[PDB]
């Protein structure tokens, strides 16, 4: 019973873990990833200009 | 990449939070570590969990002993001893869990 | 008002909200972005609830 | 059913007493395997002093 | 490329022959001595590979 009301516990941890993708440590990892790889694609795009 | 980080915080989350169960209960350990892992999985690829497949099939309450679990079955039917397994139907297509 | 502090204003979209401003938009200030952007999401879900 | 699922096979922890009237017995114990696996025959005397 | 349809089935770990494979069956049914094929139902549509 006790690994039973974990488990749920852990079965709610999903709204959690939604939860943890929007505070800013995480998204701010996010952008800089998706920054990097932008200014990556714009400067191929550049080049090619 | 980003189902990459997605997955790696999750893990790291879920580390802090599984250790405390991993303690409490070292006998479910693989099944402890296979819940993480979707649990990761769910917050990598976005893939709704469902509770009825992951929790835990507890087939009958914990018994003290004291009296000992007696059970007299009076139909010996291949179902009733040894149990069965249930299904569902999607538009004809037979699911368990 | 932290982006007009940094120089930016908020164009709201509906779907999304950007922000205008000289030069790209900085990493901190983006993640704010679609961390409020999310956290509207949520609130009008969890409002739902 | 298409597959099932991979089921563990359940442990056997328990004590099986199987009870019935001689003739189901003498019926039953001429294969080997149940006086192999049921070895204590607890009978009942049909008449008490 | 379907990786399920093209992955060779390793149906025994390697056996070092000290000591030789042994098995044991009680159950000597066709699927358990030559072994089945296990099937996928795709809307009623059985598949296997």
């Amino acid at each position: 019973i006790h690994l039973a009301e974990a488990v749920e516990g852990l079965l709610l941890e999903v709204n959690r873990l939604d939860e943890l993708f929007r505070q800013g440590s995480f998204l701010r990892e996010k952008t800089q990833l998706e920054a990097r790889f932008k200014e990556a694609r714009e400067q191929q795009l550049e080049a090619l200009r | 990449a980003l189902r990459r980080l997605r997955r790696d915080w999750a893990l790291h989350y879920l580390n802090n939070r599984f250790e405390p169960l991993f303690q409490r209960f070292p006998q479910a350990r693989a099944y402890l570590e296979a819940l993480r892992a979707r649990l990761a999985r769910y917050a990598e690829t976005g893939e709704p969990l469902d509770p009825a497949q992951w929790r835990p099939n507890l087939l009958t309450s914990s018994s003290s002993g004291t009296p000992p679990p007696i059970v007299y079955e009076p139909y010996a039917t291949a179902p009733r001893l040894f149990g069965r397994l249930d299904y569902l139907v999607d538009r004809g297509v037979w699911s368990t869990n | 008002r932290e982006a007009q502090e940094a120089g930016f204003a908020l164009s709201t979209n509906g779907e999304r909200l950007e922000l205008t401003g000289p030069g790209p938009v900085p990493a901190e200030l983006s993640a704010r972005l679609e961390e409020v952007t999310l956290g509207s999401l949520a609130a009008s879900a969890e409002l739902e609830v | 059913a298409p597959a099932g699922l991979e089921v563990e096979p359940f442990p056997i922890q328990m004590q099986v007493i199987l009870v019935g009237t001689p003739e189901a017995f003498e019926g039953l114990e001429e294969d080997p395997a149940f006086s192999e696996l049921f070895r204590i025959r607890a009978e009942f005397s049909p008449t008490l002093p």
